[PDB]
RNA sequence: GGGGACGGGUGAAACAGGAUGAUCCCGCCGAGACCGCCGGCCGCGCAGGCGCCUGCCAAGACCGCCUCUGUCAAUCAAGGGCGAAGGCCGGGGGCUAGAAGGCGAUCAGACACCACCGUAUUCCCGGCCGUAAACGGUGCCGCCCCGCGGCCGGCGCGCGCGUCCCGCCGGCCGCCCAGGGAAACCGGGAGGCUCCGGGCUCUGGGGGGAGUAUGGCCGCAAGGCUGAAACUUGAAGGCAUUGACGGAGGGGUACCACCAGACGUGGAGUCUGCGGCUCAAUCUGACUCAACGCGCGCACCUCACCAGGCCCGGACGCGCGGAGGACCGACAGCCGGGCGCGCUUUCGCGAUCGCGCGGGUGGUGGUGCAUGGCCGCUCCCAGCCCGUGGCGCGAGCCGUCUGCUCCAUUGCGACAACGAGCGAGACCCCGGCCGCGGGCGCCGCGGGACGGCCCGCGGCAGCGGGAGGACGGCGGGGCGAUAGCAGGUCUGUGAUGCCCUCAGACGCCCUGGGCCGCACGCGCGCUACACUGGCGGGGCCAGCCGGCGCCCGCCAGGACGCGCGGAGCCCCCGCCGUGGCCGGGACCGCGGGCUGGAACGCCCCCGCGCACCAGGAAUGUCUUGUAGGCGCCCGCCCCCACCGCG
């Protein structure tokens, strides 16, 4: 199911990108 | 593999068909000579002469069993009946919708 | 408690379980899930959803009604509630299944699928989440709406009367005429709509970027809801049609497929072609089937290639030069395989021309990706199409068949098709049997054989046997559809586009070598690997279609003459006696000969005596006069074949 796959890395790099923001916050 | 193909089987069925008297049902040869008439059909190169020969002995065994190319010897019987009359008419000789009509036919 | 070696598992397996007695059987208990078969074009519900028993509690649509009320209605931002699963957070509980996690096979890897074990979870209770292909991918209320069927509930009419018949209302459905649509299809609407307007909410505006960034809110989180732009790009999409394809299904079918076999190759020497390479030159073209003893035998020639040379075979036409000469050879000596090739030299020629040009002319030079022609291949295929009519907006369908038989679109009985074709058949050559004619040579025309007959089983088409009959159901071949292929040949072609070469020619000759050079890998063949064999004698049997005598010589060959001729295998007797031997014949040392201008070709004899003692993984060919064994003919041929046509 590449469309839910894809959703699952957007969701994953979402996750990322809002870790590093609070480390920076 | 022996299949007759259409064009043995078209000249053969028409041969029948034209001349129903002058073939035979067990004879081959017969059918042969009739076949090889100058008059019945011009047949070029023995092997479709002997061939359509052939399956007119099958198809002349066939037509004398039983009517199964039209054969007037056997249309004048379906033509009798064609004009058959029963001088007893079965059907010349519910209930109650004659009455409804107005016209009651067994009245009663 | 029993009884005694496995058990699980799988596509096969393997791991974990077995004498601490498993699996298996029988009783017994505990624990938690879960409502089987009935169970659905059944139903209920606002969706999500909903199935054990006995209750208990509030509901809900529908129908029936001369019950009450009198527009109290509809659709809906914000706002509220509900919301499968998975997830979460507190409490339980815990069988099973089971993300993670671990193992065991597989595979190049497998860490994935399949097995085995197993945590979260699944189950309950209180919260949170707020999402699903949450779909019927179709908002809701309203009207009209064409018939035909089923099913569920309520009611009514009628009669024998039964859970009958016929309705009505509300649902749940199927098929459709109209209509609609780009169609697939909707038709209880996706109809009544380019002749477009009942009401009301929601969303969309080419494809990505991107549901991302950022801002807001909401959430315990996971995340939800809202939500860009810069920038990139000429397409993305829908539904149908035709082909190609499938590890999709259903028929078939073929030793170019397999059964059951055979005879093999690949392994060894050799032989031919190819790759690689070496080269002055090794002319090349062709690379799965469908390149590779192929493009019909390389001393020279061929011949395209090299190392050197020769000359015009620049025609015919315009201007210009030219009879004592335009053109055009030559003794000797030289130089040089050689050439009056050049030269020194002095001797001719005889208008047959020179010189430039306008233009030829040839070229086995290229490109078969400019082509004709031929030919390979799809295809040893049975398919290919037409006239009119039917169907669709069209691409396209129908005839051309999801039924049966063939070797076959071979037939038959069908069918919005109905008639035609082409291919297959038919045909034609060559047989095997029977007439007659003919005989300088067993050669000229006819028959016979048709699934005809029998016994079945069959609408049929046929088929399956049995025969009779030289002959049986396809003896063997020739011809071989349509639509194509960037298959191959310009090096077959007064085939041929176009460029190149053109007088020191890619013209044409002459010489000598090349293609046959071999560290190599491979394709087609041949001969072997012996006793089913060799070897020495003796018999002797052929077809395609074809002649010999005499003497000399070990043969090879040659001289002489002239009208004609013929295999192997096999059979009979001997020798060898399992030894690389008397298997096998490879190079080389001579020798004697042939065709030849010429070996660098072939032949024979006397030496020699190579590997191979039956070929690995792989694959090929093949069904009656068949495979194979065994020779002969013919092709290209100066000589030559292990090759091909036979």
């Amino acid at each position: 199911m590449r469309a839910k796959w894809a959703k699952k890395r957007m969701r994953k790099l979402k996750r990322k990108r809002r870790h590093m923001k609070a480390r920076s916050k | 593999g022996k299949v007759r193909t259409k064009t043995i089987k078209r000249a053969a069925r028409k041969i029948v068909e034209n001349n129903y008297e002058s073939l035979k049902p067990k004879d081959f040869q017969n059918n042969k000579a009739i076949c090889s008439k100058r008059n019945v059909a011009i047949i070029p190169s023995k092997r479709l002469r002997n061939k359509v020969a052939g399956y007119v002995t099958t198809l002349m065994n066939r037509v004398v069993k039983g009517p199964v190319i039209s054969l007037r010897l056997q249309e004048e019987e379906r033509e009798r009946r064609d004009n058959y009359a029963p001088k007893k008419s079965e059907f010349d000789v519910t209930q109650q919708m004659i009455d409804s009509i107005g016209f009651k036919c067994m009245s009663t």
